């Protein structure tokens, strides 16, 4: 999968999935608000050694 | 390419005898003549196919499928 | 049968006499001009081509 | 339920611009997964 670029606005986090997997360039990114629950879920899955690497 | 059914000449049910013919010719080492005769094919019309059929399907099936 | 013609049993044909398979194939692939301005393999819409 | 290649017949199920080569093996065959539809043939 492709990690979208993350931009900041007020108290929300948005991501730009450019995604370009069409034969044509298809410049059409998706601006989707990262729902906090999915961020919490993905954080729950981080390896313990990552914390040490990530300074946690 | 299995034994056909329904002799082109007559149409009698043929093919159900295939296993019997194969084994009979094998463990009893009789000639085809008596083999087909006891098989019960008096007319030669049926006789031709069982006489001159090649079951290619064996050579087919040797391939690992998929 | 006059003049080298012949007659064959409809019923025999029915039962399988002289039946035949028949195979045709087709060839196709993409094309390149760059700077890959290439074609595609997809159902074109009415208002496309 | 979209693509199968030779002798490692696992469901490839690739979609588009997605590394045509088989995941499992280095084959490049990819048979096209005969339809789930139904057909009519005549006994004759
Ligand atoms: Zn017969
Ligand atoms: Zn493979």
């Amino acid at each position: 999968n492709t990690q979208p670029t993350i931009r900041k606005d007020g108290l929300k986090l948005v991501g730009s999935w450019k995604k370009d997997r069409a034969t044509g360039d298809a410049d059409e990114p998706e601006l989707r608000v990262l729902s906090t629950e999915e961020i919490l879920n993905i954080f729950k899955h981080i390896s313990v050694k990552d914390f040490t690497s990530l300074g946690f | 390419m299995i034994v056909p059914v329904r002799c082109f000449s007559c149409g009698k049910v043929v093919g159900d005898k295939w296993e019997s013919y194969l084994n009979l010719l094998q463990e009893d080492e009789l000639d085809e003549g008596t083999a087909l005769s006891r098989l019960g094919l008096k007319r030669y019309c049926c006789r031709r196919m069982i006489l001159t059929h090649v079951d290619l399907i064996e050579k087919f099936l040797r391939y690992n499928p998929l | 049968n006059q003049e080298d013609s012949m007659i064959m049993n409809q019923s025999s044909i029915d039962r399988g006499l002289f039946r035949s398979l028949f195979f045709r194939s087709y060839m196709d692939q993409e094309k390149k001009y760059g700077m890959s301005i290439t074609e595609t393999f997809e159902k074109p819409q009415r208002t496309n081509t | 339920l979209k693509y199968i290649c030779a002798e490692c017949s696992s469901k490839l199920s690739l979609s588009r611009t997605d590394a045509v080569r088989c995941k499992d093996c280095g084959h490049r065959i990819l048979l096209k997964a005969r339809t789930k539809r139904l057909v009519q043939f005549e006994a004759r």
